């Protein structure tokens, strides 16, 4: 082996996260008692600390959660292989980049894939993000994502934010500062890895197709197990609350209070 | 200590 | 104090309709005895805080209340009674459900209630002819003698799903549902809530720093 980071960057980030780090919030975080997935959509879970129940967005505590991992595991992370033997379901960064209207010219494509290609090398070293070019080496077009880092043992990203991932890693992070350029793809990273919006779909619904049901159901039951048996176990044994989260955490109910109307028979 | 990818 | 669960009923009786249990979703199980609900009609967001045995009871309750014919005694020499009310007796079938056979100011008493834990007289007879008055309309074939009742109460009670008790999605989701089909049913046959309003999700701008260019 495991490679020690001898790098002033990543400590500087890992002083500034200890720095923000809300002692009480974190005791909330390190006892929650996981109840369920209120919306999917706006990402709201519901948690139960001691006496009360309370409201937290996990899309802003998966974005500080990856990002604190992103931090500890830089340099030494695992890898997920995007490639099969199926060639036509390759990455290729010039397609995803095609998502993007204001970006209507192939040359304002490949100004980000350039960016992003000549860092190659300390991507992958880093970050465990590897780039591959299929044809001649000055190919942008032909420029391929083979593997992210692997963050989290039972947990494989959405890849549905790769295009904003590309777009922001290529106009985004400041590539000129050591640090800022860290820091920069650590909250890219953190970012793709957010479990996924899943908007409302009305199943009582005669107008809306039989497949587009049974496909948001699916959804519905891959974020609510994602979040019961790989994420809210990650976040009570290591999540450290910064203080800008108080926002996100809301106490919604409180068992004395709840005590006093619902009473025995 | 600087990263040998920042020069 | 007792305004604030008041306030509470109240709110329910407008802002929950018999179909608004069928469209109702499970969050989890709180404190081992509690269903957290999401309930989103129109552009309307609510969570709903349910009472997993107040709930189930107040259902079982209304099962036993409307469905079982009570046990008679067959009595030896039938008993006569007057009354004015008496086109009341010579209408409903509800007498037949709370262990009175009849045969019809001429009334003709066959058969009395029976239990191996109380007595039953005609003053239960007059408290079903008077319980009937004073219902006020609405439904009349599920009604009850107190005494009847209250042993209802406590099969249903017995029955029911207990506090402490771990529930998986399926159980919380019929739980909830099965209120659909009972009439503001707010409390249990105790008086205790079977449910209360807990907040309205309307205007949470959450995290969207993932989807910003
Ligand atoms: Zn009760
Ligand atoms: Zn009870």
């Amino acid at each position: 082996e495991r490679v020690n980071v001898n790098l002033t960057s990543i400590k500087k980030l890992r002083e500034k996260v200890d720095d923000s780090i809300h002692r009480e919030l974190t005791d909330i975080f390190a006892n929650l008692n996981y109840v369920g997935v209120v919306d999917e959509e706006r990402r709201l879970a519901a948690i139960q600390h001691d006496l009360k129940l309370f409201l937290i967005d996990y899309g802003s505590v998966c974005y500080e959660l990856f990002y604190q991992i992103g931090l500890t595991d830089f340099a030494n992370f695992g890898k997920i292989n995007l490639q099969s033997t199926n060639v036509s379901d390759d990455i290729v960064l010039y397609n995803l980049l095609s998502e993007f209207d204001e970006l209507n010219d192939d040359a304002s494509k490949e100004k980000i894939i350039s960016k992003i290609w000549d860092m190659s090398s300390m991507l992958n070293e880093y970050y465990s993000i590897e780039l591959v070019n299929d044809g001649l080496d000055n190919d942008l077009k032909s420029v391929k994502l083979k593997s992210l880092p692997l963050l989290l043992k039972g947990y494989i990203p959405s890849l549905v934010k790769l295009p904003f991932f590309i777009y922001r890693l290529g106009k985004e992070v400041d590539w000129e500062d050591e640090q800022e350029c860290l820091d920069g793809i650590l909250r890219e990273i953190a970012l793709l890895y957010i479990p996924d919006m899943v908007p409302k779909v009305d199943t009582s619904d005669a107008s809306l197709s039989e497949d587009e049901k049974a496909q948001f159901i699916n959804r519905k039951e891959h974020i609510s197990s994602l979040l019961e048996h790989v994420l809210f176990p990650c976040i009570k044994r290591r999540f450290l609350a910064p203080r800008h989260i108080l926002k996100d955490v809301v106490e919604i109910a409180n068992l004395p209070d709840l005590y006093k109307v619902f009473e025995r028979c | 200590v600087r990263s040998k990818y920042f020069k | 104090e007792l305004e604030d669960f008041e306030q509470g009923e109240k709110y329910l009786t407008l802002t929950v309709s018999k179909n608004d249990f069928k469209k109702m979703e499970v969050v989890g199980q709180f404190n081992l005895g509690f269903i957290i609900v999401t309930r989103k009609v129109d552009n309307k967001y609510d969570l709903f805080i349910v009472d997993q045995h107040a709930s189930d009871e107040k259902y079982n309750f209304e099962t036993l209340q409307a469905v079982t014919v009570f046990k008679s005694q067959k009595l030896i020499i039938p008993q006569p009674v007057e009354l004015s009310e008496l086109v009341v007796l010579d209408n409903l079938p509800v007498f037949e459900k709370n262990g009175f056979k009849l045969k019809i100011s001429r009334v003709k008493l066959l058969s009395l209630p029976t239990s191996k834990q109380t007595l039953f007289d005609l003053g239960d007879f007059n408290e079903l002819i008077h319980l009937i008055k004073e219902d006020g309309g609405l439904r009349r074939d599920n009604i009850r003698c107190s005494k009847i009742r209250s042993m209802f109460a406590m099969r249903a009670c017995r029955s029911s799903i207990m506090i402490g008790k771990p529930l998986n999605k399926k159980t919380m989701t019929r739980v909830v549902h099965n209120l659909s089909e009972l009439d503001k049913p707010w409390n249990c046959p105790h008086g205790r809530p079977t449910m209360r309003h807990l907040m309205e999700l309307r205007d949470w701008s959450s995290f969207s720093k993932d989807y910003e260019i």
